């Protein structure tokens, strides 16, 4: 229930996370693109500068009057093909390149932490205050910096897939914060959009998306949703742990299934006020795809010796979870120690590196990384311990990967839906079926994709933000009004991209796309959007 | 056999521009 | 009636000598013949199926069917074609065990080994 305190939390947890944002984009420019900087940063140091500067961001605040606060996402770097969960420590530099020696350069820049033009760099972050989460994901592009132009400034504009992944993404983040917008006022939504008198739907958020998706020639990646969040329940492990109660739409390989067809989730629900929504938007590039075809994830996992792909990535995730509902008393001090110093950070993923004393930074200093990788040292030690006895899990690094359709029909499953992962260590994904109406496991369905000679990886642009549906009474200016607390013109801010696709203006639903962007632009008569503005520093 | 139905119907189913940003570095 | 000293009719013999042929050997045993397209075409009548050619049902119960060999398997003297399955409910296709007599080659895989296979057994090919 809205109330003017929780909304402060939910307000200064947005305006972290939008400063945070903003560091981290003056950071990578700093290094790539106006390069004053003399060494450029890497991956890893840009996750851990990201953390460091939240966390000192967040000192200030609901100091002495909240139990609970801190990072609720741990900063996350994906390029292109990576579509999740890349955090890696700085203590796996060395480990990253002597697991990917002799493999291709596919993934160059995720194993050597170093950005190349061309690349997609999508930065998820999130904060949370007395269980109140702001979550933030913007893509960007890396680009060659003109050396004629006196200004800075790319030499060409993105094309491509990625620029159709891009543009799709951006445009189905503004025209879903509208249409949620418009659920305050539901006599605003355009008619051919959906009825007049009737409110927002999960069929319409669907329908738009997908609409949107198609015609920019994108599938949509399935870890994608439009969810409602609630305190310490917001997702920030939504394919570990089990909810209780979900309200939001996401989309799956079955959705992908039912489409070409054409406390489980449902679409069948109607957007209330009163309600904090979390929008995260995938979208992977179909241009290589010459036949149609199925989007799925792919874990990535250490082991160099399980197979001979020259093209595989292999890397340890930096993530991890605690099962609360699980005990088991270590054997090793170091293990206890730091399962004390686990339990302390609450219900979100955490780093090691989160738990070392020496973490934040005061001043940077080699002595304080020097004193952080020997406290990281002994962290893994008792990681290992922790990890064995089923006390924590990893958040997975997934790739999205495209399997074709015909593969999938003239392949043969001689166990139906009875087959299941039993090696898999999480409950969730191990038993799961992919492919509802064909009968196809995700055992069998790993299986496919490993057999094809045609499954590809798919570069993947993320958009993600968080609003809240203000009430008459909530809303300062006596009318209800959506309270974007990340995202926005002013943090994510789109890249210099040219796609030759574009929406089709002779569809209904495009026409209702068209008129719910004139309704956001029209500040007189229309909706209400106020955004989240990041910080000063000095 | 419903599972052979469904195979046939999916093998029957599968058998300007826009710009965003400027040249400027956010 | 056999000439040679060499060769043996007993039936114990070659039940053995089948049951225990090596895979080279088991190659040799499922061989197809060829359609009368084909016939006509290359001039030669049967080959060894391989992974990658189409055949046609001409006999059993899936007879008339048509599909490209998905495997050998000279294990269990059969192979397997990627139309031709046997359907549950609960979506599981098992593939029919067809055997290559059975069968005829509508479309060869053509590569250099086997170009030289049917040249020196007699082809025309081009």
């Amino acid at each position: 229930i809205l109330q003017e305190s929780v909304l402060n939390k939910y307000r200064t947890a947005g305006q972290i996370a939008q400063t945070a944002l903003k560091y981290v984009t003056s950071l990578i420019n700093d290094s790539y693109h106006s390069k004053t900087t003399q060494r450029q940063l890497t991956v890893p140091e840009l996750c851990l500068l990201t953390d460091s500067f939240i966390l000192t961001r967040l000192e200030q605040y609901y100091k002495n009057k909240v139990n609970e606060r801190g990072i609720a996402i741990p900063t996350t770097i994906d390029i292109d093909q990576i579509s999740g969960g890349w955090c890696p420590e700085i203590d796996d530099t060395q480990n990253l390149l002597n697991w990917n020696k002799g493999k291709d350069s596919t993934f160059a820049s995720s194993v050597t932490g170093t950005l190349r033009p061309g690349d997609l760099v999508k930065i998820t972050l999130g904060v949370h205050i007395d269980g109140y989460t702001s979550e933030v994901s913007h893509t960007m592009v890396i680009y060659p910096v003109d050396e004629t132009k006196p200004i800075l400034q790319p030499t060409g504009p993105l094309l491509g897939g990625k620029a159709d992944a891009v543009a799709a993404a951006h445009i189905a983040m503004e025209t879903v914060v509208a249409l949620l917008a418009c659920a305050l006022t539901p006599e605003k939504l355009p008619a051919s959009l959906g009825g007049t008198s009737s409110g927002i739907t999960g069929q319409l958020i669907r329908t738009i998306v997908d609409t949107i998706a198609r015609s920019y020639n994108c599938g949509v990646v399935p870890g994608s949703r439009v969810r409602r969040i609630r305190r310490f329940l917001a997702g920030q492990n939504e394919g570990i742990v089990a909810e209780r109660e979900y309200k939001g739409v996401v989309w799956t390989e079955s959705h992908q299934e039912a489409d070409l067809l054409s406390a489980i989730p449902s679409d069948d629900f109607v957007v209330q006020s009163g309600e904090v929504y979390l929008i995260d938007l995938k979208m992977a590039s179909l241009e290589h795809c010459t036949k149609k075809g199925l989007v799925t994830l792919e874990t990535v996992d250490s082991y160099t010796g399980k197979s001979h792909k020259a093209g595989e990535l292999i890397a340890r995730p930096g993530a991890y979870v605690r099962d609360f509902a699980q005990t088991h008393i270590l054997k090793l001090k170091t293990s206890r120690q730091l399962l004390t110093k686990i339990d302390k950070q609450g219900v979100y993923p955490f780093k090691l590196s989160h738990l070392s004393s020496n973490f934040p930074f005061v001043h940077e200093n080699e002595e304080e990384l020097q004193s952080l990788k020997k406290d990281l040292k002994s962290f893994r030690l008792g990681m290992s311990e922790i990890s064995n006895n089923y006390l924590c899990v990893e958040s997975p690094i997934q790739i999205a990967r495209w399997v074709p359709w015909d593969h999938i029909l003239k392949a043969t499953n001689p166990n139906g839906n009875l087959s299941y992962d039993a090696t898999s260590t999480l409950t969730l994904p191990g038993h799961e079926l992919p492919l509802p109406k064909l009968g196809v496991s995700a055992i069998k369905l790993k299986s496919l994709m490993n057999s094809t000679k045609e499954s590809i990886s798919l570069p993947v642009a993320r958009e993600c933000n968080t609003i809240v549906l203000c009430d008459s009474s909530v809303s300062t200016t006596d009318r209800p009004e959506l309270l974007r607390l990340t995202g926005g013109s002013k943090t994510c801010q789109p890249s210099w991209i040219h796609s030759q696709h574009e929406l089709n203006p002779q569809d209904s639903i495009v026409q209702g796309i068209f008129q719910l962007a004139t309704l956001a632009k029209d500040k007189r008569f229309g909706l209400l959007l106020k955004e989240t503005q990041p910080m000063k520093q000095k | 056999s419903s599972l052979t139905l469904v195979k046939e119907a999916l093998w029957s189913v599968i058998d300007q521009g826009t710009t965003l940003g400027g040249p400027f570095f956010p | 009636a056999k000439q040679s000293l060499d060769v043996s009719s007993d039936r114990r013999k070659a039940r053995k000598a089948y049951f225990t042929a090596p895979s080279s050997q088991r190659r040799v045993l499922l061989s197809a013949p060829l359609s009368k397209e084909l016939r006509a075409q290359y001039g030669i009548k049967a080959l060894p199926i391989r992974r990658d050619d189409e055949v046609l049902v001409v006999r059993g119960s899936k007879k008339g069917q048509e599909g490209k060999i998905s495997s050998v398997y000279r294990l269990k003297f059969a192979v397997q074609v990627d139309k031709v399955t046997k359907e549950k409910v609960n979506g599981a296709s098992v593939p029919i065990n067809l055997h290559p007599s059975k069968l005829v080659i509508t479309k060869l895989h053509l590569d250099k080994d086997r170009k030289a296979l049917i040249q020196r057994k007699g082809g025309k090919l081009e």
